[PDB]
C-alpha cells in the first residue's frame, strides 16, 4: 500500500493559452499571486507521494532554477525531485516511451495531466483501486470523475459523454462535440461490442475532466508495444473499449464534491473564483503554504496579507483578494477581483470580476471589466477594457486607450494584434 | 365515514392540545365529495411553497369553481344540504391543514353571503351575480390592498440599503422583484433558511430569476454576517386583538437580534388577517405537523441517506417535535404596513370594529 | 368532469376456447371465476358512477347478460355496439366515433387485466402532476432473446422512447435532439406495457381534425415530439407522457401467456 | 453478383450521413440523385444533396441501410433478358429508363 511514486506531466498544453506561453514555462505561472506547480506539489503529498518526477522541456532552465529554490530541496522532503529532461515537442506517447526506456516504474505509479488541485481526500480513492486490482489479474488505470453543475452550458472545448455503470464504474463510450460552440454535428453514437454483457446502461454527460490518472506497471508497456496511441484520453481508452488486449478492466471513479482540472482562461477564471470562495474544504490561503506567504481571513470572504495598505472610503463588493506590499488610492470600486502582489492602484478607478497578476500598475480614472492583466504589464490612465480581454508579458499600456471584446495581446518580444511595445494598437507602433 | 385513530411517532409529555396527525393515502370515503377539496388538501398537506397569503385566494378560487359548478337538486331549495356539505369540506380541510385566520373570515363571508340571499331566486341569475360580486371583493380586499402596500413601501425606502430578509410571504417577494426591477436602487438582499419548509430558498430561487445580488444564510450564522447593514423585514400571518406577532417559525429570534444590534424591524400585513382570538404564547393553539419533515440530512429534500437516525416508534423515551407557527413579542417590531399606509402594532384591533 | 372507460373484443392471437359463438373472450372462467370480475373490482375501489363500455359489431347481448348475472358493483353501466370496426384498429375508431359524450378527463381500462397493485394511487398521481398520458411498466418473469425497447428518465418521471421490436431495424435507433435534452436516459429491456392509461381533456379536437393513430400504442402516445422544427400548432405545459415502475406481479395477456396466470394464481 | 460497394459509415446519428455514396454511384454507374429519392420511397426522410456527402434526417443505421442498398441492387439494377456487370444511367421523359452497356435496352426503374 504504501512506497509510490509521482510522474506529472508538465509543459504539455502551451500555446493553449494563445497569448501567453512564449518566454517563461507554463506551470510556474501564479494562479492566486503564487504559482500553479505549488498546489499541485501540496495535493500529492496529500495523496501520498515517496518520489518526485517531472517532465520539463520549454524552458527547462528556469524551472530546475524554481525546483532549487523552492521547499522540497532541502533534506526535509519525503520526496525528491529529479526532472526528465527530453527534446523539444512531443506527444504524450513518445514521453512514455522515453520513461520507459529510462526505468524508475514501480507498481502502482502516478501519472498526472496537467495541474489540479481538488478538496477529496484520496487514500479511500487508492484503498478501492487496491481492492479492484485484486478482484481480477488484468486490471489497468483509474481515472477520476465528479458531477457537474446540473446542466451543461459553458463547456464546449471538453464536453465528453460517459456511458457509465453501476455495479462496476467502467466507461464504455467516449465522445467530443463542439454542438454548444458552432452547431455542426448534434450526433450521439453507442458502439454494439459491449451491450449482452453490461445490461444496465446509463448515458450521462454533466461529468467534468480531472485527468489524474493512478496507472499499474502494465500502461507503460502498453504504450511501448502501441506506438500509434500518441494521446492519453481519446484514443487510448476507445482502443481499450474495443479490446485491443482480450478481457481487461478500467476504472471510472464517481464523487459528488468538486473536483476540475485547469484547461483554458475562462475555466481558469471559474477555479479561481472558487478557489476564493468556500468551495474547497480545506484548501485556503490564509494557511500558508510556501512559508513566505502571511495570508489572513477576514469578513465576506476578504482575503487580506500582511503589509497590505487600503485607503480609506473605498466600497467593496463581494470576494476580493489583494497580495502584499499594495498601496490602493481613493475612491475605487473593487467587485468579485484578485489584486497581485506589490501593485500599485492610483484613484477613482471601478472594477468589476477582473483578475490581476504579480506587479502591475493600475493608470487614474480606468474601467477594468472581467479582463486579465498579467506579471509586469501596466495600465496607463484611461484605459476601457471589455469582457475577456488577455493581456501579455510587460505589456506597456500607455496613455488614451480603448479595446472591444475578446482582443488577445502578445506576450512575446506575432500573428495577434497588439503588441509588447508602447501603446496598443490604435495606432500602429511595434516590431 | 372516513377515517380515524393511528397515529406515527411519541405523542410526548409537553405540548399536547392542538392535532398534529388522518389521510395521507385515500382509503373509503363518501360518495357526494367534489374532488377538487381532496386535492386541494392533498397540497396542502404536502405543501413547501404556500405562506399565509395565498393559501386563502386558492380556497377563494376553489369555492368559485365550486359555484360554477353546483347545481341545484329538483327537490330540496338551494340551501338544504349545502350547509351539510361545507361543514362536512371544514371537517376535511381540519383534517388535513388546520384552518387560518383568513380561512375563518372567508368562511365568516361565505355564510354572510348566504344569509344575504334567501331561497326564492332562480339558479343561472342568482350565481350569475354571486360570482361576479366575490371576484369584486378579491379584487378589492386583496391585490389592490397589496399594491397600495407596495406603493407605500416604495416611498418608505431610501438610497444605499443592505436588507435580510425571511420566509416565503408573496408580498415580500413582490416587494424585493419591484426594487429589482422598477425601482433601480443599490438593494442587497440578504436570504434565511428554515429547517420544516424551504421558504428561503425559494426566495433566493426567486431572486435569480430576476438577477439580484445575493448572500444566503441560516438561523444559525448571524453573529458574523453584520459584520453596513441596516433593514431587516418579515412577513406576518395575523395580529390578534392584543397586539402580538403571531406569525410562522423563524421570525422572533432574528427581530431580537435586530434590536439587540441597533437597527429595528418593519414587519407587513393586510386589513382582514386581524382576529378576535385572543392568546400571548405559542402554547394556545399551535400547527404541528408530522416529524417526518425532520428527517432529512441537509443539502436537499430528496436525498434519503442511511447514515444515524431513522427510527421513532421503536426508541424507547424519545421526543422529536417541532413548531411551525410562533408568537414573536409585541415591542420588538416598530412598523406595520397595512391598508392605512402606516402605524404601529399596539392599535392592535382599529380595523377589527371598523370592519 | 369523471369519467371510465372499458374496452372489449375478441381474441385472434390466442392458440386454443373462442372458436364458438356462445362464448366470447369478455366470459371466460380462467380459475371459477370470470376474468372481468378484476376490472370490476377495480372500479368498484376506484368509486365512479358514469361507466361506458365499447363493443366490437360480434355478440350483442352476452356481455350484457354477463354483466347482469352472478355480479359487487351496483353501478349504472351503458354498453353500444358501433357497426363499423372491421378487427383489421381495435379502439381508436371507436374513440374517433365517440366525443360529444366526453365532459372532462377519462381512464382507459381494456378487459384484459390482472391486477394486484393498490388501484387510486394511480389516478392520484395522474390529477397531481398534471400531464397528459400516463403509463406503467411491470417486469417479466425471474423463475426458470430480444423482445421490446423502453427507456426510462427519474430525477418526475418520463417516457421517451416506446417503439416496439416488431419491425426492428438491426442497430439502436433514438434522436440527439430528444437526447441533449434531458442529458440522463437509462435503457430498459426487461420492462412490458400493461394497458394502464389516462388521458386529459385536450385530446378531443386533435382526432378530428388528422387521423393518425394506429393500434391504441403504435401512434396513440408516440405523437409528442417538439423538436428542431415543430410545423403542427398545440392546443390551448409541454406535451409529455409519464412513466412509473412497480414492483409487484400485474400483468397483460396477449402471446404465449395464459397458462402461466393460472400458475401465478394456484399456489 | 460482387458489384456491392462497401459502405462506409459510421453510426453517429441523428442525421444519416452518407460520405461514400459518391463511390456507390460511381461503381454502379448511377446519378445520386436517384438513391436518394428510392431512400424516401423506402422511409419517411427529408434532406439535401451535397458535393459527395449527404444530410438526411434520422438516425438510420449501417445494417437496415444496408439492407435497403442490398434491395436497390436487386430490383433496379438487375437485367432479365441478360444478366450483365455494365448498366448505365440516361434520363429518359420524366420518369427514368436505364440502359445497359452490353447490348442496349430499355429496362423500366420504378418498381
Amino acid at each position: 500500500e504504501d512506497r509510490l511514486q509521482a510522474v506529472v506531466l508538465t509543459d504539455s498544453y502551451e500555446t493553449r493559452f494563445m497569448p501567453l506561453t512564449a518566454v517563461k514555462p507554463r506551470c510556474l505561472l501564479p494562479l492566486a499571486n503564487v504559482p500553479l506547480i505549488e498546489y499541485t506539489l501540496e495535493f500529492l503529498a496529500k495523496a501520498g507521494v515517496h518520489e518526485v518526477f517531472l517532465i520539463c522541456s520549454s524552458h527547462a532552465n528556469q524551472i530546475n532554477d524554481y525546483i532549487e529554490n523552492s521547499k522540497w530541496n532541502l533534506p526535509w522532503s519525503p520526496f525528491k525531485i529529479t526532472t526528465i529532461m527530453s527534446p523539444e515537442a512531443r506527444c504524450t506517447g513518445d514521453v512514455m516511451r522515453d520513461l520507459d526506456n529510462r526505468g524508475i516504474i514501480t507498481g502502482d505509479f502516478i501519472l498526472v495531466s496537467g495541474d489540479v488541485l481538488t478538496n477529496i481526500d484520496f487514500s479511500k480513492m487508492l484503498e478501492f483501486h487496491k481492492k479492484m486490482h485484486l478482484q481480477d489479474k488484468d486490471h489497468i488505470s483509474t481515472m477520476c470523475l465528479s458531477k457537474a453543475s446540473t446542466y451543461p452550458k459553458t463547456r464546449t472545448i471538453e464536453p465528453a459523454a460517459f456511458v457509465l455503470d453501476k455495479s462496476t464504474s467502467r466507461c464504455i463510450y467516449y465522445q467530443d462535440l463542439p454542438l454548444p460552440s458552432s452547431r455542426e454535428k448534434t450526433s450521439i453514437q453507442i458502439d454494439p461490442e459491449l451491450l449482452d454483457n453490461v445490461d444496465e446502461f446509463v448515458i450521462r454527460n454533466d461529468l467534468i475532466d480531472c485527468r489524474i490518472d493512478i496507472c499499474t506497471s502494465h500502461v507503460p508497456l502498453i504504450f511501448q508495444e502501441n506506438f500509434d496511441y500518441q494521446s492519453l484520453r481519446t484514443d487510448f481508452v476507445k482502443g481499450v473499449i474495443s479490446s485491443d488486449i482480450l478481457g481487461k478492466h478500467i476504472y471510472a471513479y464517481l464523487t459528488d464534491e468538486y473536483a476540475v482540472r485547469v484547461e483554458s482562461w475562462q475555466t481558469y477564471d471559474t477555479i479561481s473564483q472558487d478557489f476564493l470562495g468556500r468551495w474547497c474544504y480545506p484548501l485556503v490561503l490564509d494557511s500558508n503554504i510556501q512559508d513566505d506567504q502571511t495570508y489572513s481571513y477576514e469578513s465576506r470572504h476578504i482575503y487580506k496579507e500582511k503589509d497590505v495598505v487600503l485607503a480609506q472610503s473605498c466600497k467593496i463588493g463581494k470576494c476580493t483578494a489583494i497580495g502584499s506590499g499594495t498601496k490602493i488610492g481613493e475612491g475605487t470600486k473593487i467587485e468579485n477581483s484578485v489584486i497581485g502582489r506589490n501593485c500599485q492602484i492610483g484613484e477613482n478607478i471601478r472594477i468589476k470580476n477582473s483578475f490581476i497578476w504579480d506587479d502591475c500598475i493600475i493608470g487614474n480614472n480606468s474601467i477594468i471589466d472581467h479582463s486579465l492583466i498579467a506579471s509586469n504589464a501596466t495600465l496607463g490612465s484611461n484605459v476601457r477594457l471589455n469582457d475577456g480581454c488577455i493581456i501579455g508579458f510587460n505589456v506597456k499600456i500607455d496613455d488614451n486607450m480603448d479595446l472591444d471584446r475578446n482582443t488577445k495581446i502578445s506576450a512575446s518580444p506575432q500573428d495577434l494584434d497588439d503588441q509588447t511595445l508602447a501603446v496598443s494598437i490604435v495606432g500602429d507602433k511595434g516590431v | 365515514p372516513g377515517i380515524s385513530s393511528v397515529i406515527p411517532t411519541v405523542l410526548e409529555q409537553s405540548f399536547d392540545n392542538s392535532s398534529l396527525i388522518s389521510v395521507k393515502e385515500l382509503l373509503l370515503n363518501k360518495d357526494l365529495i367534489h374532488p377538487s377539496i381532496l386535492l386541494l388538501t392533498s397540497h396542502l398537506a404536502h405543501y413547501k411553497i404556500v405562506g399565509s397569503i395565498p393559501r386563502c385566494i386558492a380556497m377563494l378560487e376553489v369555492f368559485q369553481i365550486v359555484i360554477k359548478d353546483y347545481q341545484t337538486p329538483k327537490g330540496t331549495t338551494l340551501s338544504r344540504n349545502l350547509t351539510s356539505y361545507l361543514s362536512h369540506q371544514i371537517d376535511l380541510l381540519k383534517k388535513a391543514r388546520p384552518l387560518s385566520v383568513t380561512m375563518g373570515n372567508a368562511i365568516r363571508w361565505l355564510k354572510q353571503e348566504i344569509s344575504l340571499i334567501d331561497p326564492s331566486t332562480p339558479d343561472k341569475a342568482a350565481k350569475k351575480d354571486l360570482c361576479e360580486k366575490i371576484g369584486q371583493f378579491a379584487k378589492e380586499k386583496i391585490e389592490l390592498a397589496d399594491q397600495l402596500i407596495i406603493d407605500n413601501a416604495s416611498t418608505q425606502i431610501e438610497e444605499s440599503t443592505t436588507i435580510v430578509t425571511y420566509g416565503s410571504s408573496k408580498v415580500l417577494t413582490e416587494l424585493l422583484l419591484h426594487n429589482a426591477i422598477s425601482l433601480k436602487k443599490n438593494i442587497k438582499v440578504i436570504v434565511v433558511d428554515s429547517r420544516p419548509l424551504f421558504e428561503g430558498r425559494k426566495m433566493a430561487e426567486t431572486l435569480r430569476n430576476a438577477g439580484v445580488n445575493v448572500m444566503y444564510a441560516l438561523i444559525t450564522s448571524l453573529d458574523t454576517i453584520f459584520n453596513d447593514v441596516d433593514y431587516v423585514f418579515l412577513g406576518a400571518h395575523s395580529i390578534l386583538s392584543n397586539g402580538f406577532l403571531y406569525s410562522r417559525a423563524g421570525t422572533a429570534m432574528l427581530a431580537m437580534s435586530a434590536k439587540r444590534r441597533n437597527i429595528p424591524v418593519l414587519v407587513c400585513c393586510e386589513s382582514l388577517k386581524f382576529s378576535q382570538r385572543v392568546q400571548l404564547d405559542s402554547v394556545t393553539f399551535n400547527e404541528l405537523a408530522d416529524p417526518n419533515d425532520l428527517v432529512n440530512i441537509d443539502y436537499e429534500n430528496p436525498v434519503e441517506r442511511r447514515g444515524n437516525k431513522g427510527a421513532l416508534l421503536n426508541q424507547f423515551i424519545k421526543e422529536r417535535k417541532f413548531e411551525k407557527k410562533k408568537l414573536a413579542m409585541e415591542n420588538k417590531p416598530k412598523g406595520n404596513k397595512i391598508g392605512g399606509k402606516k402605524g404601529s402594532e399596539g392599535e392592535s384591533k382599529d380595523a377589527s370594529n371598523e370592519e | 368532469s369523471i369519467q371510465a372507460f372499458v374496452f372489449c373484443g375478441k381474441g385472434s392471437n390466442l392458440a386454443p376456447m373462442q372458436h364458438s359463438t356462445r362464448l366470447p373472450k369478455a366470459l371466460l372462467p380462467i380459475g371459477n371465476r370470470p376474468m372481468i370480475e378484476y376490472v370490476l373490482d377495480w372500479c368498484d375501489q376506484a368509486d365512479f358512477k358514469e361507466i361506458s363500455v365499447v363493443a366490437p359489431v360480434d355478440e350483442i347481448e352476452l356481455i350484457e347478460s354477463g354483466l347482469t348475472s352472478f355480479l359487487n358493483s351496483n353501478h349504472s353501466h351503458h354498453l353500444q355496439d358501433p357497426k363499423k370496426i372491421n378487427f383489421i384498429s381495435t379502439g381508436e375508431s371507436l374513440q374517433k366515433e365517440l366525443l360529444p359524450r366526453i365532459n372532462g378527463d377519462f381512464v382507459i381500462l381494456p378487459c384484459d387485466f390482472v391486477t394486484d397493485i393498490p388501484p387510486q394511487v394511480l389516478v392520484d398521481q395522474f390529477r397531481n402532476r398534471d400531464d397528459n398520458n400516463l403509463a406503467m411498466t411491470i417486469y417479466y418473469k425471474n423463475s426458470l432473446k430480444q423482445q421490446q425497447f423502453f427507456t426510462v428518465y427519474s430525477e418526475i418521471l418520463l417516457d421517451v422512447y416506446s417503439q416496439r421490436d416488431v419491425t426492428k431495424t438491426k442497430y439502436l435507433q433514438i434522436r440527439s435532439h430528444l437526447l441533449w435534452n434531458y442529458p440522463n436516459l437509462t435503457v430498459s429491456t426487461k420492462l412490458l406495457n400493461s394497458f394502464i392509461y389516462f388521458c386529459s381533456f385536450e385530446l378531443c379536437q386533435l382526432l378530428k381534425l388528422g387521423p393518425q393513430s394506429m393500434s391504441r400504442q403504435a401512434s396513440f402516445k408516440d405523437p409528442f415530439t417538439g423538436n428542431q422544427q415543430q410545423q403542427n400548432p398545440p392546443t390551448t405545459i409541454f406535451i409529455l407522457p409519464n412513466e412509473t415502475l412497480f414492483i409487484r406481479a400485474n400483468n397483460l395477456n396477449a402471446y404465449m401467456d395464459a397458462n402461466r396466470f393460472v400458475l401465478k394464481i394456484k399456489s | 453478383k460482387f458489384r456491392i460497394p462497401p459502405p462506409v459509415c459510421l453510426r453517429d446519428g441523428k442525421k444519416t450521413i452518407f460520405s461514400n455514396i459518391q463511390d456507390i454511384a460511381e461503381k454502379l454507374h448511377r446519378s445520386p440523385e436517384h438513391l436518394i429519392q428510392y431512400l424516401f420511397a423506402e422511409l419517411g426522410t427529408s434532406g439535401s444533396v451535397d458535393g459527395k456527402r449527404l444530410v438526411i434526417k434520422g438516425k438510420f443505421q449501417s445494417k437496415q441501410m444496408e439492407n435497403v442498398l442490398r434491395r436497390y441492387i436487386l430490383e433496379y439494377v438487375t437485367c432479365k433478358t441478360c444478366k450483365s456487370i455494365n448498366t448505365e444511367l440516361k434520363r429518359e421523359n420524366r420518369l427514368f429508363f436505364m440502359v445497359c452497356k452490353s447490348c442496349g435496352s430499355t429496362r423500366s426503374v420504378s418498381s
